[PDB]
């Protein structure tokens, strides 16, 4: 269990899972979940470009996957 | 474990607009001329 | 006591074969048509350069290896011969040495006295450089076209041997004008393409930017103000679809008040969290007044003190802000200060409508 993210509209529970690239930063999988026990979500994985792009913002999450950022 | 926002704990400075782009330098284009009588 | 008779070379790297590749009359239609179709002639005209030197380069790497040798005009060419017939009271060759210069290099209509003059003359530099069109009083004036050596031209007005009014100009690195020169240099209105795409359309003195202009950058965010030897200095704005900063800028870098108008788009599609917004005819915007900071020894003038914060790190660069923020005015992107847009995949931000 990796923690929670507070957002606006819904949160997210964070599970940080295995499966038996696949190396540096994405060597983990992530699920996440609005309310414990419901369906849950896949992330992406992540990109270097990604990473340096909200190292420069500061976002509150509006607990909507499909929603813009910047 | 992490609770929270997830906001970062650090000085903030909302980025600049971006830079502006040079010209090209005028001391290699220059009109010549002849020699004047 | 002197005779005459000129044969020359003409390569096909000259601004003569550039003016003939357009199906006009003159030099004054050459420069009279459409902008951007100079602005392609003259890109071929750059390519070309480019390839001759690279073949150059190649082959006479190709045939040193073999250590051996070429001696031989790398360039194509054509030979010419001009029916002059002309009179010297100079006795000795070294006494007519500047007319026999012009003869040398001028190729167009001469006379045993000074004044060089024509409508239409095709003149050649000893760097390479290459001048097709009107003369007046010894040095060039009216409409003309140049080829540089490196691959740049122009084809404008000239006027006192340089450039002068009207002009079209592109650049070895790619980046091209179209505007008012003054005395070789942008003057006045003039719209700048930069090799990244940014479109700077606005005022000139001395050849920078200087005046009110509009500053359209890669990031396809627009930039106003008032710029003043190249820097954009004093109360500045800056836009992006739901953004907009409006604040004062130190040699280009913002330092002092300043506010920032922002609307929220991420959410305007998500239901309202009190039923008073889900009717009201205003926005969701805010706005910020704050302010950017300097090292105290930099912003001066040059003509030691700590460094102005370069791009990447912005090191030394500070921001406060301490008040709250208070209620705005919808914005809307583009400005109507910008258009008509001279860029492109610029989206179009409003609040009815939200990101497009």
């Amino acid at each position: 269990f990796f923690g929670k993210f507070l957002g606006l509209y819904s949160d997210y529970f964070v599970f940080e899972v295995a499966f038996k690239p696949g190396k540096g930063a994405n060597k983990f999988t992530y699920l996440v979940c609005s309310s414990l026990g419901g369906p849950l979500t896949r992330l992406p994985d992540v990109t270097p470009a990604q990473v340096k792009a909200s190292r420069r913002i500061k976002k509150l999450l509006t607990g909507r996957l499909t929603s813009h950022v910047s | 474990v992490y609770v929270g926002w997830g906001v970062k704990n650090a000085p903030f400075v909302p980025l600049p607009p971006p830079p502006v782009a040079q010209e090209f330098a005028w001391g290699e284009v220059e009109t010549q001329e002849l020699e004047l009588k | 006591q002197v005779a005459l008779m000129k044969l020359y070379k003409e390569y096909a790297d000259s601004a003569f074969n550039v003016f003939r590749g357009a199906g006009v009359d003159n030099v004054a239609a050459f420069i009279g048509q459409e902008p951007d179709t100079i602005i392609n002639q003259l890109k071929a005209y750059l390519e070309a350069t480019k390839k001759q030197k690279a073949a150059e380069a190649a082959a006479a790497a190709a045939a040193e290896e073999s250590g051996e040798e070429i001696t031989a005009d790398p360039k194509p060419h054509v030979w010419r011969f001009r029916a002059l017939g002309l009179n010297f009271g100079g006795d000795s060759l070294e006494a007519i040495e500047h007319d026999l210069k012009n003869l040398f290099a001028f190729d167009g209509d001469l006379a045993p006295g000074a004044a060089r003059d024509s409508d239409t003359s095709r003149s050649s530099f000893p760097n390479g450089d290459t001048y097709f069109g009107s003369y007046a009083d010894d040095v060039k004036h009216g409409p003309g076209l140049y080829a540089f050596a490196t691959g740049a031209g122009y084809a404008g007005e000239y006027a006192g041997g340089k450039r002068h009014g009207r002009g079209v100009m592109v650049f070895p690195d790619g980046g091209t004008y179209v505007g008012e020169f003054v005395a070789d240099k942008f003057e006045g209105q003039g719209q700048y393409r930069y090799p990244d795409g940014s479109v700077y359309t606005g005022s000139w003195a001395a050849g920078q930017k200087h005046g009110p202009g509009v500053y359209w950058d890669t990031a396809r965010g627009c930039l106003r103000g008032e710029w003043k030897k190249g820097l954009l200095v004093g109360k500045g704005t800056y836009e992006q679809p739901a953004l907009r900063f409006e604040g004062e800028f130190v040699r280009g870098m913002p330092a002092g008040t300043a506010t920032y108008t922002l609307t929220g788009h991420r959410t305007l599609d998500m239901p309202c969290f009190a039923a008073q917004h889900i009717q009201a005819e205003e926005g969701p915007t805010l706005a910020l007044p704050c302010a950017y900071g300097i090292p105290p020894g930099s912003g001066d003038e040059p003509q030691d003190k700590p460094p102005l914060p370069a791009h990447p790190k912005y090191e030394g660069l500070t921001f406060t802000a301490e008040q709250l923020p208070g209620a705005a005015p919808d914005t809307v992107f583009p400005p109507e200060e910008g258009k008509p847009v001279p860029i492109t995949a610029v989206p179009a931000f409003s609040v009815s409508t939200g990101l497009v």
